[PDB]
């Protein structure tokens, strides 16, 4: 097997960079089309993570920065699959989350929304993928946060999420949201993204089966990555 | 056949997850940053520098940015690279960073990379591949870094030249300056308007 | 019978200038909106083309460039009507059409594409309308083309035509295609049209009954031009 | 495991000896019914062809008989996968295949088609399936073929192939069609086979995501043969 | 009734089936062209030329453009020209050309038209019908190209005094210039930005 | 469960595929023919010959056949064969022919098959698998050669007695001749009417 | 205008020869598939017939044989159009029509039914279409009548009508029926016709509008014959 | 575009309609029939006769059958022919007939035409186009007389060598018999089985 170049990206797919239901984009947004080239070595290679360099709880949320007790907030572990748009599992990809807390308060300088801070959490982890493509990890549902676009707008529950795995053109970062918030239907910057197919594509699901009593409630989310294609004729690559 | 999860932007508070050490928390042991340089890494060292501005000219200073490029013998950190000769060992090809929330100034300590092969037998003029992600930035954006001492190889880099406005091209050479013997590469990015730095769909 | 103006072209019934999915009308399409005028002598007038000064074989795309032999390919004869909006024939017009050979190829110095050219196809034919609007063309059926738009980008196979008739107002280029091909769902230039209607007034429909057995097959496509209103009370125009 | 007979074949699932509609077939049908016998060694073996023995481009229909230039026509590859009725891969059958070049003109003494001949295409390949029942093979798509059943019919653009595999029960002769063909609903060989969804098995389907950008085309084609059964008590076969 | 068939752009080969000559192409005996002034075409003859540019100021070198114009007396070749007099017998009144493939100039030989009535019993200052076709644009763009010499009749002229920002009139406006004997028009077409020229829906 | 993939006719040109060099079309190195002797393949050498005839009695001359059958010691040298016995190593098994195009004659040149095992402990008499495919024919057509001078194997066998109508059991055999020296076994198909040969669904 | 060959007659939109539950078909039908042939010069002519040599009541079949008085049954006109599948007209075609009289009875030495015959009706005619193809006679409308298929089996009311045209190719001898006739849909006459529409394009239609007042009925009928192409390129007719 | 009218048989009382004189019915005054000769008609008086046989062998005694032909030259009476060439003025070309109801036989009295041409330059041999209604028949059956004393014509003819079974092309050579003076071609029809008349779609 000769691996040739990622299949293209599907723009149409994916929100455009000039959104203007989303106000920051107006001005961060370029001007000129994108321009689309050939694949080459510096587009489908990738860095790899060791994972000795790995803490025990950096995929643990809820006690990765718990110093005198536990978070407030509902404990639940989000699991899933990585692939490749072909199906094939992504293997030793690094996976790294980052959210708000409980109250949907960031631990970032530059939030000063009222709801509470909590002392005992952190809001960021990450995770290599296993040879399956399987991830979990474990935290507190982080509640919808205010922000300033229109004066009341609100952003669902929703957990940040950034894969880096075996090409430079995988290269993705996005946020998943929870089933059943009905902030996911105002959200103007879920509503970026122009089919419905696709938004739908970032919402975990209720997996009620793999809840742990009296401790854990479990969420299902799967992520695609961009697939290669394999040459049987030329190889153009180099 | 699946379709790609659908990108969204990063949101200003990228830095948490991405680089928690700026955003002051103490989670990770092992960090990862902008320091491609390990002691025994080969080649000559330079800083890359620069800031990003937004369409009215003013700096983001909520900006996340990654670089992925060869070691000095123009060979990849990667699985991928199907070269037969043997990387730098001492070289991880990738760092990350944020800018100065005060300044919107971001810089990188990495390495000035060799020539790597182009398709069809051509060969690339030494770059590095870089992303950029935000708040407003719905889909990360790519752009590529060449060296303006380079420009032999420059004249001949098959992008570049895939590039037809000749004058866009120029938005994507980084000036050289000497820094107290420190070689320092300045390249800033405009993402909107007037000398708007060129992006690419990879 | 006094004719007035032609009727005012229907903005919605065709593409805009400004289409981001076809990057090269970025930096192509005004930024100010058309300036509409009332239309005058120069508006209503166009040059006529003597049919004394068309070769036999202008319509023949198969044999008028063909040198050693015939071209290779699928042997396709194209024939329809071209009337105006109210559906009065458009008589004597000039049809012009050009095309790529059957890989794909243009006979042009700036195309690259790999697919073999055809040393006795050139791609260029025109013809007068009759009386009845009526024309017919025979030809090798176009493969379909890739370009750099996005970079796996490909037109589904078409051929380009343009028509100078009774008034410079009903000027036009535009293209066609042949029923049945399945890149013309995928096409960001034919999605430039907003309307599915006016999309598929583009398609040239088989006509089985007009095949020349063991030689040529047969396309119906039909071409409808702006109209021109007659006056009955004030004659503004002059 | 210890395998049986393969599965009868379902007469209702292929086309009748006699189909009057595709006239050649009127004389050279069996009048008597087919005489179904149970299976023996002699059934259930077939050949094995060695791997050492194909040349290097016999896979490739558009290099392996270029002589001065490349065949002129549509590059596209075909791919996709063998298995048997009960989904199990086909591995190492032989796949052979044929076809007119893109002016729909057989290089064959008996073709006298005026469609061009093209001194570069030849129109024969073959491969072996892999271990996961994998083939692909790469060629010029093929013009529609005009020929004499009712004076003016028409084949659509076609692929003939065979497959010789495990068993000599599994041996199989057919033709594919490619998405989107209009002369796939008129044609009287096509139309041999009585079910609709029975038509639609041999329609290859457009495959996108494959293409390969400014080079070729992509269609994805599956061929399901008979499968063997397993024996688990008496091993009659024997 | 029934719509108008849709505009497609005239993509990047409109030379093929416009001008075979530019694309080397002999199909044709007689060819179309950019010449409109024959032996015993009455009028006085200039030349119009100039350039077209996208919005990063650079020249398209893949344009086609069309002028229909009327007779030195302003009476237009056409069966639909209603005035009663007799036109120019050797006059066609069209031409079309292709820019120059490596400079991006294109150039007509023609002759100054006399100035035609207007509506309403108004007259028209002297004007050339211009259209432009290409890889990019999805409808021809028409436009207008008056004389700058013929001041007092643009004053007058109905069309550019329906254009209320009097500051785009002038960019409908060719300068008149004098190569060696020859009379000069210089066109040039900007299709974006600052200095857009005006276009019009006829 | 899936279905079979529907079966079509191998149509006029099933030569261009199945035997280029009949079609006079030079492809490949290593060719497949209708010479099934190795020269150390062990047995006696036959020839197995004939004419295919529609239903006017007059032979097909586009017709491909192939035949399928075991060594000398009633092994088919197949992974299926569960005899437990060595198979002789230079002998396919496998041969494919067409007819001649002015003549509608085809031949093999082959070796005369041993008995193979039939179900539940019987013994096939010698034959060799058979299978048509032409234009007109929707499905390749299966049949048996059974050879004349086997008489008592042939009183024996399995599937021939699964043939009611005894009369029809005729068809299935081959008949011995010696030209030359060479053994010859004539074998006409008639695909319809007066004397059709008996096919099978296998 | 130069002429070519006519259109191909579609097979699937007439009956097959063979057709069992029409007893006298089946050893009246040909085994061997027809042999279709490229029209010639004879294909494509056909004789003329002159207006001078017909009667003044050739198309009155209430006059034509009326002898003591009129006969007995509902008076009926019935009348349409000729053209050909493009919808040209066909100008002076010989009709030819013929009947049973209001019994159901045939005036024809073989008919032994019991259904009274008419001294007064004698159930032919004949008449050529004009310039726009119309044609127009009157007749009185037949009886259903019984015969032998199966031994209850009923004709609907039905006119037998022939068609000697343009071209020999045209040749076409039918049967049309009444609107609303019960027996229509029992026929195994009408259904050796395998399609719907086709067998519902042999019905005439009630015209309420052109009945006469105290005087007949009227039905309308129209009649499509193959229809000719033109030749725009080569013309190998002769 | 329409679909062509159906066809449907002519039924048993074919004759009401197309013979109304052999069902003894006297409407018209003038009537069609089997007679092509007129008294200054060119050529070569020639009397065409058969019967037509159904499955069984046995006559159809309620058959009509019609032919149509060249004059004497090689020209149809018809507008359609393209020839140039002047036709018999006093020949009609076809005629019409049907069979004895006692005995099926079925005759024309005609002049044997002069050859026409073919296609693409070729000459067809002299020949008649005949037509076949009745009972039983759904669709006219269409078929052609040529003769056998014009060997070689028929040896050239593009229709006859079209027909691949050269068995089949001898039904439609009629016998040339001199009975008393006169010139008979005998030519039965066989709609079905062995010896069947070649039958086509024209
Ligand atoms: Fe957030
Ligand atoms: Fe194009
Ligand atoms: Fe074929
Ligand atoms: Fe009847």
């Amino acid at each position: 097997i000769i691996w040739g170049a990622y299949a293209q990206r599907n723009t149409e797919d994916h929100p455009p960079a000039y959104a203007p239901g989303y106000k920051t984009s107006v001005l961060r947004s370029p001007k000129n089309a994108l321009i689309s080239i050939a694949e080459t070595l510096s587009e489908v290679t990738a860095p790899h993570f060791s994972a000795d360099k790995f803490g025990p709880k950096d995929n643990d949320l809820i006690l990765n920065y718990a110093k005198d007790g536990l978070p407030i907030g509902e404990r639940v572990i989000v699991h899933g699959y990585v692939r490749d748009q072909f199906g094939r599992p992504v293997k030793n990809a690094l996976v790294e989350v980052w959210q708000a807390n409980a109250s949907g308060r960031y631990r970032h300088p530059n939030d000063q929304y009222i709801g509470a801070m909590d002392p005992n959490f952190g809001g960021c982890g990450r995770m290599l993928t296993d040879d399956n493509g399987y991830y979990v990890f474990r935290t507190i549902k982080p509640g919808p946060y205010p922000w300033r676009n229109r004066i009341n707008e609100w952003r669902p529950a929703h957990i940040h999420f950034s894969l880096i795995a075996d090409g430079w053109a995988q290269r993705l970062i996005s946020q998943f949201y929870f089933e059943g918030d009905t902030l996911i239907d105002s959200c103007p910057i879920l509503k970026t993204i122009p089919s419905e197919q696709q938004r739908r594509a970032l919402i975990a699901l209720e997996d009620k089966s793999n809840f742990i009593e009296a401790d854990s409630r479990c969420y299902r989310f799967d992520i695609t990555l961009r697939g290669r294609r394999a040459t049987y004729f030329e190889n153009d690559l180099t | 056949e699946l379709k790609e999860t659908p990108s969204q932007t990063g949101g200003p508070y990228v830095h948490i997850g991405l680089l928690p050490k700026q955003a002051n928390i103490e989670v990770f042991e092992h960090n990862l940053d902008n320091n491609l340089v390990q002691d025994n890494t080969q080649g000559q060292r330079i800083r890359l520098e620069g800031q990003v501005f937004d369409g009215l000219g003013l700096p983001l200073r909520d900006v996340l940015i990654e670089i992925w490029q060869a070691d000095t013998n123009g060979v990849y950190p990667s699985q991928a690279d199907t070269q037969g000769k043997q990387v730098d060992p001492n070289f991880l090809g990738w760092g990350r960073t944020g800018a100065d929330f005060g300044t919107g100034f971001w810089s990188f300590n990495t390495i000035k990379p060799g020539a790597v092969p182009g398709r069809k037998g051509s060969t690339q003029a030494p770059h590095i591949s870089l992303i950029i992600f935000a708040h407003g930035i719905n889909i990360g954006l790519h752009t590529r870094v060449y060296f303006d001492d380079e420009a032999e190889a420059n004249a001949k880099d098959p992008v570049l030249n895939s590039i037809e406005w000749a004058t866009r091209r120029q938005t994507l050479v980084a000036k050289r300056e000497e820094r107290d013997g420190e070689v320092v590469y300045r390249f800033d990015i405009r993402i909107q308007g007037e000398n708007e730095t060129v992006f690419f769909d990879i």
